[PDB]
DNA sequence: GATGTGTAGCTACACATC
DNA sequence: GATGTGTAGCTACACATC
């Protein structure tokens, strides 16, 4: 048998492959000029204001991670290893069927 | 004309034409050192130095990728480097330059950093970019400096490398990887805790991979971004080289193939296969095999993968492997496994010249097969050479299982060779398991391999019950039997009734197997009586309750091997073994996966009481909701967020259950809005509380939760679109559902998420009348009689919208 | 063989903008 | 948060040159 398990089988794999961390990682000219000449050099100034109010830094929250941003541990939940039976790997049950 | 107007004349008639193109970038660098050399020969060294500088403060602000600013970068790097070179071949032999020009640089480079260094914490996000852009092209040529400035770089760096931009982070490394030989630690700490993946790679690829730092590098072979884990086999394994076998440690080692070969992306795959296959075999000269000793094959798992992986590689190597004749003295654990890769390839993709002539045949593998069995277990790194024995016999006969067994002198022939091996009893498990196998492919029924099987077992048992001639077998043999009985009876796929010769061995020690005193025992005689279980029906209801009660006071490994029994008995006889005449009823055992699903304590229990229940409920032998409704709550909830091995379970099972047909949508639908209420308090309720550890982030927020169900209850993702499935009202009452419940939740926020993302609806002018007139009625009743939130009344105003256009749609005949 | 150069297409991740 | 355009890496094949 198996032509419709087969069926669905080939297409739950291929499209759920990046939902299997499953927890909220879901997806679903101008060619303008500088002239060097001109002496608008007031503007250098402009160039080395102080920061003020601008926070131009980190919030020190993200500055530090313990997920490492590593991948967790890979089961490798396939519609595979879901249709074999438990203590009988070498038989299978028919759901979608 | 004034000298330095004219010096500032010369150096701006230069930039102004390198900013076109690179076209004249050589000779522009050599016009400067002109205008350099005539500058410093009538004592306006500083005027150069001066204007310079400012033309380099016009292209800061410009954006990252702006064209101009790259062609003046270009130059100026190139302006450092030429005139470091001058001083460099000089100083391998010719000295001194009497015209002081390594002070004329020491002077000139000091200077122009610390000019660029006045926009190093600049507001602009471009100025502060193409700051430390400059210093990382003209860091490697700077050559010689004072200590006071060194000073002042990696401190500016040290801070730039936390800066709000990752832009700038990544060149913040570029400049602090010049510096390697307390810059290697910064560079470690950002290749962790750096947010954006694009300064992890920076500081990944140009680390400095001596003995200490490796192990952080190798780290990213489990990178969350898909090409930090691609170059990581790409670029750095390949600038190993062999380095890899040698400062590399073997357990690392198995673990970063292992990754590779089976990584969910296609692309991280191709990496790692090229990777062996193309530059390892050539790093090592065509070797397979001495680069099998790489790869180890003892300790091993997915060799398996990788040498499939090169065979479809290089194909051509393939006919030319030999397997000489009749030299099988000496065969390395290598070789025995290339013997079994070799062969199951063929067999798999029918390359069928070398099934011909390229193997024994059956009769002579058994020569070299029971060469080692004797050499093995008859007669006496003692421990190394057992190991190696067992795996090159097992390699032997995972491939002797498939082979073709027309010759009936050859099949006859390894038969009594395994028959011989499996009476041993002090035959390793794994070599029990293929034994087995081996001995069911060469029989010619299944009544036979049972018979074969049954007296191997007998004879163990009855030589020890007559050795002491407490009439009972050893409790070792009595572990023997049974491991070989469980083989065996995964393989039997027929009635017990049919087969005599089953029931009497069960009734012999599988019972009191069951009733033994011994954990491991006591697994293993659960185990053969859940595959006695599934042969016979009324077997199965006698033994439903005595499990019941093992799953429920059972120790963990007890525990965790009895209720898969219980579920693959229910997978084959469905309903049959429950809930009638002297059968168990349902409502125990859905109190028993209540108990094993609810329990903190044994994950793994979880796991398999969490993946059995999924496939029972998509056979459709369960059907209850209140049930249903538990089995999704366990996985958002925050008290299973710690298991990953259950997370993944359900990501794979929730979407295929719903997703499978319309029912078990329907079902997900009817019950889904009381799950968000569930979920809602218990968010409030985590959030609301203060107890030393909270991780209230340890759940997900109910507006992600929200989208979820609504994404599951979606009827467009219905695999088998009959054309009449887009008339499909789930959605909407599980929306109506929600909206009666949306009067039960407390806090603002809470309801916020809610009404901000119900606008991922599904809605058709083919879907029910009435149904969107309900839909209607509740949600114009809550959006003018409750004071909402502008973010919410948008939201709200426009679904109520949707509707009304949608019922002229509908209204009309 | 081994190597460039040439175009084209692609996917995840940046930014920009509002 | 939600956007559109960008862009980083490839990947692939046709080649032309050495």
């Amino acid at each position: 048998m198996s032509i419709f398990e087969k069926d669905l089988m080939a297409y739950f794999d291929e499209n759920l492959n990046r939902n299997w961390r499953g927890r909220e990682h879901w997806k679903v000219k101008k060619v303008l000029e500088i002239d060097f000449f001109k002496t608008d050099d007031s503007f250098e100034d402009k160039v080395f204001a102080s920061k003020g109010r601008t926070k131009i830094d980190m919030p020190i929250k993200n500055r530090k991670n313990d997920t490492h941003y590593l991948l967790p541990d890979d089961f490798h939940f396939s519609t595979d290893r879901i249709t074999r039976l438990f203590i009988k790997p070498g038989q299978k049950m028919s759901l979608f069927s | 004309i004034d000298i330095n107007t004219k010096i500032f004349n010369s150096v701006a008639e230069v930039f102004q034409k390198a900013q076109g193109s690179y076209a004249g970038h050589r000779k522009h660098i050599a016009v400067l050192k002109k205008i350099q050399s005539k500058a410093v020969e009538q004592g306006y060294e500083d005027a150069f130095n001066f204007w310079f500088d400012k033309l380099v403060t016009k292209i800061l602000p410009l954006k990252k990728n702006e064209i101009i600013g790259d062609r003046i970068v270009k130059l100026v790097a190139a302006f450092i480097a030429s005139l470091e070179r001058e001083l460099i071949l000089a100083k391998k032999q010719n000295y001194k330059l009497t015209n002081d020009e390594e002070g004329i640089f020491s002077r000139f480079v000091d200077q122009f950093i610390r000019h660029v260094l006045r926009g190093v914490e600049s507001p602009d996000k471009n100025v502060r970019f193409r700051v430390l852009q400059l210093l990382a092209v003209i860091m490697d040529n700077i050559g010689e400096i004072d200590e006071s400035l060194f000073n002042l770089l990696i401190l500016s760096l040290n801070k730039r490398i936390y800066d709000r931009e990752p832009t700038v982070r990544i060149q913040a490394v570029f400049c602090l990887t010049k510096f390697q030989d307390e810059a290697t630690r910064t560079l470690v700490a950002s290749i962790q805790n750096d947010p954006s993946a694009e300064v992890r790679r920076a500081a990944m690829l140009n680390l400095i991979n001596d003995n200490n730092t490796r192990p952080y590098i190798l780290e990213r072979a489990r990178d969350v971004n898909i090409v930090n884990r691609r170059l990581v086999y790409s670029r750095i394994l390949k600038s190993m080289g062999r380095k890899c076998f040698d400062d590399i440690e073997p357990h690392i080692f198995d673990q970063l193939i292992e990754w590779g070969l089976e990584d969910r992306e296609l692309s991280v795959r191709n990496a790692c296969k090229r990777l062996i296959a193309h530059d390892w075999l050539n790093a090592l000269d065509g070797d397979l095999i001495e680069l099998l000793e790489k790869l180890d094959v003892s300790r091993s798992s997915v060799c398996v993968k990788a040498i499939e992986a090169l065979f479809q590689s290089r194909p051509d190597i393939l006919s030319k492997i030999k397997f000489p004749e009749s030299i099988w003295k000496d065969f390395t654990v290598e070789i025995a496994f290339l013997f079994r890769a070799i062969y199951l390839y063929c067999l798999d993709n029918n390359i069928t010249e070398m099934l011909e002539e390229n193997f024994p045949e059956a009769s002579k593998l058994s020569e070299h097969l029971n060469h080692y069995i004797l050499l093995r277990y008859h007669h006496n790194q003692s421990h190394f050479d057992y190991n190696t024995l067992e795996f090159i016999i097992e390699q032997l006969s995972i491939a002797a299982e498939r082979y073709d067994y027309s010759d009936e002198v050859g099949r006859r022939s390894m038969l009594t060779v395994v028959r011989n091996m499996l009476a041993l009893t002090t035959l390793s498990e794994p070599l029990i398991k293929i034994g087995i196998r081996v001995m069911k492919s060469l029989s010619i029924n299944e009544k036979d391999f049972v018979t074969m099987a049954i007296e191997i077992i007998n004879d163990i048992r009855d030589d020890d019950i007559e050795k002491q001639e407490e009439k009972e077998a050893s409790s070792a043999t009595i572990v023997l039997c049974l491991t070989r009985s469980s083989y065996m009876l995964e393989l039997v796929n027929t009635p017990l009734t049919e087969n005599i010769l089953i029931a009497s061995l069960m009734d012999t020690l599988i019972t009191p197997a069951v009733r033994n005193t011994a954990p491991n025992i006591r697994e293993l005689g659960v185990k053969n009586l859940g595959l006695c279980c599934l042969l016979d029906v009324k077997l199965a209801i006698d033994n439903m309750y005595i499990l019941g009660m093992c799953v429920s006071k059972g120790n963990a490994s007890l525990k965790y091997i009895a209720l898969q029994v219980i579920v693959d008995i229910f997978s084959v006889h469905g309903n049959t073994v429950v809930d009638g005449e002297g059968k168990v009823d349902s409502i125990s055992l859905h109190k028993i996966f209540y108990k094993v699903l609810k329990n903190n304590g044994l994950p793994e229990c979880q796991v398999i009481a969490a993946e059995g229940l999924c496939k029972l409920f998509l056979a459709d032998v369960f059907t209850d909701d209140d049930l249903f409704e538990t089995l999704v709550l366990s996985y958002f909830s925050p008290i299973n967020s710690s298991n990953e091995a259950l997370v993944q379970a359900f990501a794979f099972c929730i979407p295929v259950y719903c997703f499978s047909h319309p029912a078990h949508q329907q079902r997900m639908s009817r019950t889904a809005a009381d799950i968000l209420l569930r979920l809602c308090v218990l968010w409030d309720d985590l959030q609301s509380s203060v107890i030393p550890e909270v991780d209230r982030e340890a759940m997900l927020k109910p507006n992600i939760i929200f989208q979820q169900l609504l994404f599951w209850t979606d009827p467009r993702n219905l695999v088998n679109q009959t054309g009449s499935t887009k008339k499909d009202t789930v959605q909407l009452t599980f929306l109506i559902d929600v909206l009666k419940i949306y009067a039960q939740i407390e806090k603002k926020e809470i309801k916020k998420m809610i009404i901000t993302n119900i606008n991922a609806i599904f809605l058709s002018s083919e879907q029910d009348y009435s149904t969107l007139k309900e839909l209607l009625e509740y949600s114009d009743d809550i959006a003018e009689n409750d004071n909402l939130d502008n973010v919410s009344k948008n939201a709200l105003d426009k679904l109520r919208n949707n509707l009304n256009s949608l019922i002229e749609e509908i209204n009309e005949r």
